[PDB]
DNA sequence: ACGTCCCTCTCGA
RNA sequence: AUCGAGAGGG
């Protein structure tokens, strides 16, 4: 984490097992993969920051 | 006359496990 | 399996593939305090919010009993002012063996093993 | 440089993150068992009373 | 720790073929891969699953009680 | 103590961090159950029903808009453009 | 109730009453399955 | 004579080996697909223990006894544990089963397939029955003991299909080919210099034709013929396997019309 | 003079 | 619980 690229938002989609998953094509920009690396999630409490999430 | 004692690494000198076989290991339920 | 992933054979594993076998243990002395003022092990009645009734009334829970959450393991009591030992937060399996005895003090001392078997799940290092 | 520049978060995730084909760029697969512990305060509006009181 | 029932790869009874295979490369006295070879394994996935077992059961056994 | 708009110099045009806030701010409001004026279509969001409000620049707020010598330039979001 | 090891005696021996394998002389001392059954699936 | 026509090629106590003429891929294959894993047999789920001073821990054998093959060829005569009526099981919808074994040998001493035993209702019903492909006859090694270690555990026999867990697993390995000489193309290869005598002729060219390599190629060259072989532990005949696979796809597309006609 | 960000365990007064 | 030391994970 040394850049806005690497703390985008998304959208939700709730599903099984333990483990967060994310497109592909979105790894670089995180340098992310898929051999041991945890990721971080947040949640906005209102709605203005979620504006402030989406739209930006 | 008396000092203190002295913490002794296994399978040294001092230690009964420098003394024992297989069959003797198993049953002092240490690890062959 | 994209980007360094491994996609594994489930029915494979299903026949018991990689499938590992964990332990935990927990200990505990009943602690004087000089005026051979002792603890002990108990079933109580400040005490926390686990759920003792699993134990046996010596302090304790014995082989089989199959725990999960936050259930009490150990029943540890101090001059009443409770002081047991529930389980981990984050796991859930199954009592294997514990060992009671004294301590170089001469006072009781009880460590608990839980043991539980781990499985192949999707997100599992290899 | 740790209790104000920086703090922690309720609210917060983590866990190992795998990789997804079938999935779109934008989205990303949080699992229940986050989704069950992690609340999101929501005002009752007319406009979805009709929901809130179904999930309660 | 024992031998496992049948195969991991497509899960052919072997559990059963494991005293049977002793006796094949000792009794008999054979090469491996011929013991193996003649209890009817030609999968080496089968194959791998015998060839590769350590029986640590047997040093669990001589323990004490 | 403020700026008359006869004078204005300031972009023309909305920010996308104006139009964030504005998207934003009133589907808070609209959420915390606020009169809403554009005419529902049927969104129970109050983001979406915000963002038709701003297609009919039908939202009473103004922008303030400040500039580093201390004086602001209002502009209504009626009358900002809106691009990006 | 509790057993020991090197022999592995059934001792039992409710609260307050020491510890030892009396029969034979090593405080390690388990505590046996409870007589409830457990159930675990064959998968 | 009829539409997909066959010609069994081999056929043996623990396989069969067959051509399927006129068939489609996508036939061959889906048939070789539910035949994997989607063919209903039983197999111990649930275990209970009184007693267990082996080495192995409770589950460790608990996962063992699961996969140990029953017999099952008369099986739809019991009917899905879950679907039935009795507050949980019954006889009408599992075997139920037991082992008792005690370490009295001073030897090293062993507990096999052989050593369990059924104490349920029958009802006149092949079931439950614990395969012994064994030479000695002897079982599959469950476990050893030292002289006094003991084992009391029973076993709740119930009806699953692979689908849902390998134990329910009918097949085993299926052997599936066809088109020996890439004559459809349906592969590019890999060689250093020349592909031919490098990729080895299966042991199946030799039921179709080499391609008189002068003669160009044929595009509206289809796929037909299939070079299979299935196997089963023995939970079920081979010929059942096999038929009982031709049996469930039926079944299978069949509740397609029935909610078809539904709606 | 400060000396990359975060995270999971385990242990002695 | 708090501070102190220690091995690993990206
Ligand atoms: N010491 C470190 N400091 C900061 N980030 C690190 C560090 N070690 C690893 N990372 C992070 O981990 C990622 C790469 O580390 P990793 O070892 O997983 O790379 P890798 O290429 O998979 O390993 P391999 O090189 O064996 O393929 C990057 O996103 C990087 O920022
Ligand atoms: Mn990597
Ligand atoms: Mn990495
Ligand atoms: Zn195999
Ligand atoms: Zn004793
Ligand atoms: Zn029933």
């Amino acid at each position: 984490s040394l850049h806005k690229m690497s703390m985008m938002a998304h959208r939700v989609k709730v599903i099984p097992y333990s483990t967060f998953r994310l497109n592909l094509s979105v790894t670089s920009p995180y340098n992310a993969d898929f051999d041991g690396d945890e990721m971080n999630l947040h949640v906005p409490q209102s709605e203005e920051t979620r504006a402030e999430l989406s739209q930006l | 006359v008396f000092i203190g004692r002295l913490p002794i690494m296994l399978r040294s000198k001092n230690c009964y496990l420098s003394e024992a076989t297989e069959s003797d290991l198993y049953k002092l339920k240490e690890c062959p | 399996n994209q980007e360094d992933s491994m996609i594994m054979n489930q029915s494979s594993i299903d026949r018991g593939l990689f499938r590992s076998l964990f332990f935990r243990s927990y200990m505990d002395q009943e602690k004087k305090y000089g005026m051979s003022i002792t603890e002990t092990f108990e079933k109580p009645q400040r005490m926390k919010h686990g759920t003792y009734d699993k134990l046996d009334d010596d302090g304790l829970i014995a082989p089989g009993v199959r725990v999960s959450g936050e259930d009490v393991i150990i029943g540890k009591t101090t001059p009443k002012r409770d002081a047991s030992t529930p389980l981990r937060s984050t796991e859930n399996g199954i009592v294997d063996q514990v060992l009671v005895t004294t301590n170089q003090d001469g006072l009781k001392f009880v460590k608990v093993r839980v043991r539980t078997t781990k499985i192949p799940q999707i997100g599992d290092k290899f | 440089r740790g209790n104000l520049m920086g703090k922690r978060v309720d609210f917060s995730a983590r866990t190992v993150i795998s990789g997804d084909p079938n999935l779109e760029l934008d989205q990303v697969g949080v699992p229940k068992s986050i989704a069950k512990t992690l609340t999101y305060p929501e005002v009752v509006t007319p406009y979805n009373i009709d929901r809130l009181t179904q999930l309660v | 720790m024992i031998v496992p029932v049948r195969c991991f790869s497509c899960g052919k009874v072997v559990g059963d073929k494991w005293e049977s295979y002793l006796n094949l490369l000792q009794e008999d006295e054979l090469d491996e891969g011929t013991a193996l070879s003649r209890l009817g394994l030609k999968r080496y996935c089968c194959r791998r699953m015998i060839l590769t077992h350590v029986d640590l059961i047997e040093k669990f056994l001589r323990y004490n009680p | 103590k403020a700026i008359p708009k006869d004078q204005r110099a300031t972009t023309p045009y909305m920010t996308k961090y104006e139009r964030a806030r504005i998207l934003g701010t009133r589907a808070l409001q609209i959420s915390m159950n606020a009169p809403v004026f554009v005419d529902l279509e049927g969104e129970t969001d109050p983001l979406r029903i915000a963002m038709k409000e701003l297609a009919e620049k039908k939202i009473p707020l103004v922008i303030r808009r400040y500039l580093p010598d201390g004086s602001f330039e209002d502009w209504s979001v009626e009358e900002l453009i809106v691009d990006l | 109730k509790y057993i020991c090891a090197e022999c592995s005696s059934k001792l039992s021996l409710s609260r307050t009453d020491a510890v030892r394998c009396k029969d034979c002389g090593h405080r390690i001392l388990l505590k046996a399955r409870t007589k409830r059954l457990v159930q675990f699936e064959a998968r | 004579e009829e539409g997909p026509q066959v010609k069994i090629r081999e056929a043996s106590k623990d396989n069969v080996d067959f051509i399927l003429s006129n068939v489609d891929l996508a036939m061959a294959n889906s048939l070789r697909r539910v035949m994997i894993a989607e063919i209903p047999t039983l197999a111990i789920d649930s275990v209970e223990v009184e007693t267990n001073t082996t080495v192995l821990a409770d589950e460790f054998i608990a996962h063992r006894l699961g996969l140990i093959p029953l017999q099952s060829m008369d099986i739809e005569q019991l009917e899905y544990s879950r679907d039935c009526f009795c507050e949980d099981h019954c006889d009408k919808c599992s075997v139920v089963l037991t082992l008792q074994a005690f370490g009295e040998s001073e030897s090293t001493t062993n507990v096999y397939s052989k050593d369990l035993v059924i104490v349920s209702n029958l009802m006149g019903r092949n079931i439950g029955h614990p395969i012994i492909q064994d030479k000695e006859g002897n079982g599959v090694l469950i476990c050893k003991l030292r002289k006094g270690q003991e084992l009391k555990l029973t076993c709740v026999a119930k009806k699953g299909i692979a689908k849902e867990h390998a134990k329910w697993g009918p097949a085993a390995a299926i052997e599936f080919e066809y088109d020996p000489w890439n004559k459809l193309k349906h592969t590019d290869y890999w060689y250093e210099q020349d592909s031919a005598k490098e990729w080895p002729q299966s042991k199946n060219c030799e039921y179709e034709d080499p391609p008189n390599e002068g003669d160009p190629f044929d595009y509206k060259a289809q796929a037909d013929t299939f070079y299979m072989n299935v196997e089963s532990v023995g939970s079920i005949p081979v010929d059942q396997v096999v038929v009982r696979g031709i049996d469930t796809l039926q079944k299978k597309v069949a509740s397609i019309l029935l909610a078809l006609t539904q709606m």
